[PDB]
């Protein structure tokens, strides 16, 4: 309204909704398997 | 006699009003009609009916209309009838305000009810006079 | 006309369909 | 016979607040949510006689603006605001809009956007090299390397639109972006100047600031209300029921 | 004056603002 | 001219 | 004419 005193109006909501799940992309440790074929990529690349 | 057609028209208004509350309990929670659009609550609109020029008279439905209140909205992306946001428009009605309108109309009625009897009783008296 | 009147033409039948 | 809508009214209006509550503890988990607070205001009647009724309705007087409890995720996009601080960005109709969530996401094109509202610096909408590891210092400086690029080009890109306004001078907007009103508007101006003296930290998350204590005793307040309204209810109409008898002659 | 009354004059509109005009 | 009757003319509501 | 009174026929039914 048009306005000492407390506002007026009522804007009620509607809820929550999940808009992204997102994955958090930061360089994990390194584990040690000493088979020859196991590599690890260190910092920001995917293998195809 | 003209209490006769007051009275009738109080009971027909008060029937009108209780079946709009009716209707509105019952399709509280309702998400679709025929078509695709939601539920709007009903009302009625209650006039004084003076056929004649002598101001007033008794109670009349003028019309039934849908209240302009804003359309609740939940969020249901997968129903077919979500709008681009992903919301459903489910009916805004106040199921306090319809339960204490049913019991309103309700004594209405009644009070409406004993002035025919009273009144009745009195018409049905006036033919004695004097025998 | 008036919703209580008397009129000489019966009223037209009233349906209740699913969907239009 | 009206005696039976006053109190009406107060039930109806409580299920009202209820919602409210609800709807704040839906979103205990929503980060940078700003809890709504519910307030019942008295109407009077103003009328011939006795003015022995007196309606409720209920309001909601803004937001509570009380800074939540810190979510330490190290994630460098990831930003918490010093208390009455504001991130600025770009709403859905072209106007500036102010948040706290300080999840900040990158576009596939450099993009900064904030729950898809892409967000405002002190020359507009910022664009990030394509692909960067992104570092923002305690003032909303933003760093870029190409992540395997000499560390000795961490050159900055931008700085942050940080702005200072108090909870009473701010409304809500129904897309739950907050914005200026029209007395802050027009004494501070339509879009608003970037503090410098607000401070950022970079890799914490502000969570939302429902508490549940108040929820609770909300909660039964509302329910004793409500049981007593339907009372006061049912008084007034079985009094009306005997009262009708009296037309009977 | 008193309530139940009989008067000349129909009562004034029976307004309740929510805020202070 | 009377309008709605009951709950919508029972509430509270800025004038128009 | 008329057809079963009450429960049958106020109730919503597919067309036929």
């Amino acid at each position: 309204g048009a306005q000492t005193t407390l506002p007026s109006g009522l804007q009620i909501g509607t809820g929550v909704r999940p808009v992204a799940t997102e994955r958090l992309h930061s360089q994990g440790n390194l584990s040690q398997t000493n088979n020859s074929k196991d590599v690890a990529i260190k910092g920001q690349g995917f293998f195809q | 006699l003209n209490i006769f057609d007051i009275a009738g028209s109080a009971l027909a208004a008060q029937s009108k009003r209780l079946n709009v509350a009716a209707s509105n309990l019952a399709n509280a929670d309702s998400v679709t009609g025929p078509d695709g659009q939601p539920y709007r609550a009903k009302q009625v609109v209650f006039q004084v009916d003076a056929a004649p020029g002598q101001a007033t008279g008794g109670v009349k439905v003028a019309s039934v209309i849908e209240s302009q209140a804003p359309e609740k909205l939940v969020y249901e992306p997968g129903n077919p009838l979500a709008d681009a946001n992903g919301y459903v428009k489910m009916p805004n009605v106040d199921v306090v305000g319809e339960m204490v309108n049913t019991m309103s109309a309700s004594r209405s009625y009644q009070a409406n009810i004993e002035v025919l009897n009273t009144v009745k009783s009195m018409m049905l008296k006036t033919l004695t006079l004097g025998q | 006309g008036v919703p209580g009147a008397l009129s000489n033409q019966p009223a037209p039948p009233n349906e209740a369909p699913i969907a239009t | 016979d009206h005696a039976i809508y006053t109190a009406m009214g107060a039930a109806s209006q409580t299920l009202n607040q209820q919602a409210v509550t609800a709807s704040n503890l839906a979103n205990a988990s929503t980060p940078g949510f700003r809890a709504q607070l519910n307030a019942l205001r008295a109407v009077p009647v103003d009328g011939l006689s006795l003015a022995t009724r007196t309606l409720v309705t209920a309001s909601t007087p803004g937001a509570d603006m009380t800074p939540g409890q810190l979510d330490y995720t190290s994630r460098p996009l990831d930003v918490a605001l010093q208390q009455d601080g504001w991130l600025v960005v770009q709403a859905a109709d072209g106007a500036e809009g102010y948040t706290r969530n300080g999840n900040i996401q990158v576009g596939p094109t450099g993009q900064l956007t904030i729950q898809g509202h892409p967000v405002i610096g002190e020359g507009g909408p910022i664009t990030v090299p394509e692909g960067s590891e992104i570092t923002i210092a305690a003032d909303g400086t933003i760093s870029a390397l190409n992540p395997g690029d000499p560390p000795n080009t961490v050159a900055p890109v931008g700085r942050l639109k940080l702005v200072k306004a108090e909870g009473n001078e701010v409304q809500r907007s129904d897309d739950g972006l907050f914005r200026l009103t029209a007395e802050a508007q027009a004494e501070r101006g339509a879009v608003l100047a970037a503090d410098p003296s607000i401070r950022i930290m970079s890799g914490v998350l502000e969570g939302s600031n429902v508490k549940p204590v108040e929820a609770m005793t909300d909660m039964i307040a509302n329910a004793r209300r409500f049981e007593m309204q339907m009372k006061v209810i049912t008084s007034v109409d079985e009094n009306e029921g005997r009262a009708n008898q009296l037309l009977s002659m």
